[PDB]
């Protein structure tokens, strides 16, 4: 009889096809992400001009520089109740044309 | 805290992407009412479909490549034989080694095909060696050993 | 059926014309099949009883079958340049009434899809089963963009290669299946090209009727791993759109939900509950049960 | 242009 | 869930056609009503 | 020559160099989960009284 000795043999046995299976069930969860509650961020991503909100952003930053913390505290107030009104935010975010 | 600035951090990384893309669609306007070229379509649909078929197909395909192997011919190196009589010294014995031990010629494989030509299941059982698995041990008829 | 059968039994080289002509001669023929198919063959039928009989045990049974059921034919049809002309017919006719079988053409498909796959007893197995996974979407794509002259064409080119692929080079319960299964696509499809694409063809096709089967059966294909997604960006490249595939991808998931919502609205209007009935214990101890 | 078509909705459409 | 089942069916009636202007006009409904949670709670009430 | 008998030999392998990869990448998206999008969580979530 002819003997027998593979190299790459780990990818053996029945357990390595339940492996595959496995396999894809995890990634096409995965995949089904990007395509199902896409509809749940759309107050938060669709957002006509974002320009007001940059300049909150980048206020918060100057002052983190400048050492006036007290004004840090009342911008992030700001921030934290726009994004606490769905409708505030269709208000801020509109196009001043 | 560590949960507040990580919330600023977070408003401020998707405003700036945001920000990007409508900039990129006022320098580059597109028509009212256009329908959205094939190519751009083609290009990136078919990425797509592809990478979901390379999931599915590619890596059963790679695991029964590697099921494309050989197997080795192995010989014996010594065919050794003993007759041996009931509890006592073997009477002869011998070890055939590799001169004696003869793989079989294309012309001696056609020969045992030929004497067991009558023999379906003798042919059937032929046919699963090849004339290098098949050796022929001379063993010579004087015991080796006195 | 019995032509296709000879071919399924015999498995030979000359029972191989008439299941291709029967599937790009006949069924293609707008108003009937006409004489000259029904007399080629009767006379392709008597020659190879004749030359297999002038050369084993079994060899003219099946064809003592068919001729005699070609000349039953017959005798009904009877008590009540040319290619291009051919051609021109099936293109450009007007007695197209008009149908979808698209539906059905693609369950066929999976239906051999299964068998490839479940019965694998390899490169064999590994390229009949994307040959059949491109298919698939070839068809989706004639079939969103409307085409008759594409889908002849196609139909015309897959006859010949299986009927050549897995009559000399592949070569079995399980490939005599296969090929029963997509001898009914090829039928289904010459259907199409013969009666042509109606004008709604866009859409699902569960999510017509508002019930509790048509709910169980959504809620399952979407959890097929990749059907839902390759649906979606297959759809987009073929139809015409002004939207991208972000775009796209949300007025589908939108759709999907108010779908599975609308079921349920329906569900609990044909068979109230009482107000302040507490649910059974059955329900409860079934769907817990199972859970723990 | 394409793009003040999409993001143009109010809430006047809503209406009755 | 009926006035939203309304406008989904008609992007799709106008894709058939191809009158893709009104393609984009019908996504910008779809869009800001998923957009102000209050417009929702008027176009999804029972109309008894 | 000498002989070699190991003991952990089981992380032995190209392929777990290929395996560790494939883990970092694993975790990696775990913990994106938590810097990611909790901005579209604040109005269930920072609600004063
Ligand atoms: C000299 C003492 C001065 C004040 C000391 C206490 C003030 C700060 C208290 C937290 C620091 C001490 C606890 C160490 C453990 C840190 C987590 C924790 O707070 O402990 C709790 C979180 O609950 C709390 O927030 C209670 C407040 C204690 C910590 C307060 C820090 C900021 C508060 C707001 C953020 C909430 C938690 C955020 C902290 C970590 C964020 C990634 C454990 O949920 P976790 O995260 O394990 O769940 C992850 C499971 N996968
Ligand atoms: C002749 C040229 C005509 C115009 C060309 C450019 C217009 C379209 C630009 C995108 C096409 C070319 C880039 C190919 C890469 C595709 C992704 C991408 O756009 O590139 C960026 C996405 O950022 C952008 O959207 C910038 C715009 C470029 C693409 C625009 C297409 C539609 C725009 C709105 C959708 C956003 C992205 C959606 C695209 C893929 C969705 C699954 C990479 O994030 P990603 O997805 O990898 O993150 C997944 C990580 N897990």
């Amino acid at each position: 009889d002819k003997v027998s000795p593979p190299s790459l043999g780990f990818l053996a046995g029945y357990g390595i096809m339940g492996l595959y299976v496995s396999i894809v069930l995890v990634i096409g969860k995965f995949v089904r992400g990007f395509f199902s509650e896409i509809s749940h961020s759309i107050m938060f991503e669709e957002l006509p001009c974002v320009d007001r909100i940059l300049k909150l952003c980048q206020d918060i930053f100057l002052v983190r520089e400048t050492r006036e913390l007290e004004l840090e505290e009342e911008l992030y107030a700001k921030l934290i109740f726009l994004y606490r009104s769905p409708e505030t935010m269709i208000k801020w975010t509109r196009e001043k044309e | 805290s560590l949960s507040s600035w990580m919330c600023v951090e977070d408003i401020y990384a998707n405003i700036f992407i945001i920000k990007c893309s409508r900039e990129t669609e006022k320098k580059y306007p597109q028509p009212k009412g256009q329908k959205k070229k094939k190519i751009v379509k083609y290009g990136m649909g078919g990425l797509i479909i592809l990478f979901l078929i390379a999931i599915i197909w590619f890596p059963l395909l790679f695991m029964s490549l590697v099921r494309s192997v050989v197997g080795v011919v192995n010989q014996p190196i010594d065919v050794t034989v003993t007759l041996k009589l009931g509890g006592y010294e073997p009477l002869f014995t011998m070890s055939a080694q590799q001169p004696s031990i003869i793989p079989f010629t294309a012309q001696a494989y056609e020969e045992l095909s030929r004497q067991f030509d009558p023999q379906p299941l003798a042919m059937q059982f032929i046919s699963q060696y090849s004339p290098e698995d098949i050796v022929t041990a001379q063993i010579e008829g004087s015991s080796g050993a006195l | 059926f019995i032509i296709i059968l000879n071919h399924m039994v015999t498995a030979s080289a000359g029972s191989l014309v008439l299941p291709v002509l029967v599937f790009l001669w006949a069924m293609l023929s707008i108003p009937r099949p006409s004489k000259r198919f029904w007399m080629t063959a009767i006379v392709f039928t008597e020659i190879a009883v004749v030359v297999k009989y002038l050369f084993t045990d079994g060899y003219i049974k099946y064809d003592l079958v068919q001729l005699m059921a070609l000349f039953f034919h017959r005798s009904q049809l009877l008590c009540y340049r040319p290619l291009r002309r051919f051609f021109h017919d099936i293109l450009h006719t007007k007695y197209r009434a008009a149908t979808d079988v698209y539906a059905l053409m693609f369950l066929a498909d999976v239906v051999d899809f299964i068998i490839i796959i479940f019965g694998f007893w390899p490169e064999a197995f590994l390229v009949m089963l994307l040959i059949q996974f491109s298919t698939m979407v070839v068809d989706r794509a004639l079939y969103l963009r409307k085409t008759v002259l594409g889908k002849l064409a196609f139909q015309v080119a897959l006859v010949l290669a299986i009927h050549l692929w897995m009559f000399f080079i592949l070569p079995n319960v399980v490939a005599q299946l296969w090929y029963f299964v997509k001898c009914i696509y090829f039928a289904l499809s010459a259907y199409q090209i013969r009666c042509g694409y109606p004008t709604r063809i866009l859409g699902n096709f569960l999510t017509k009727k508002y019930n509790h089967l048509n709910l169980f059966l959504f809620q399952g294909f979407r959890l097929v791993p990749f059907l839902v997604e390759l649906r979606a960006v297959m759809d987009w490249v073929w139809t015409d759109t002004t939207l991208s595939l972000s775009s796209w991808m949300c007025v589908e998931d939108i759709y999907a939900n108010i779908f599975i919502i609308k079921c349920s609205r329906e569900t609990e209007k044909k068979y109230p509950q009482p107000k302040g009935q507490k649910k059974k214990k059955i329900v409860k101890y079934g769907m817990g049960g199972l859970i723990i | 242009d394409h793009a003040t078509v999409i993001h143009s909705g109010d809430y006047f459409l809503f209406e009755s």
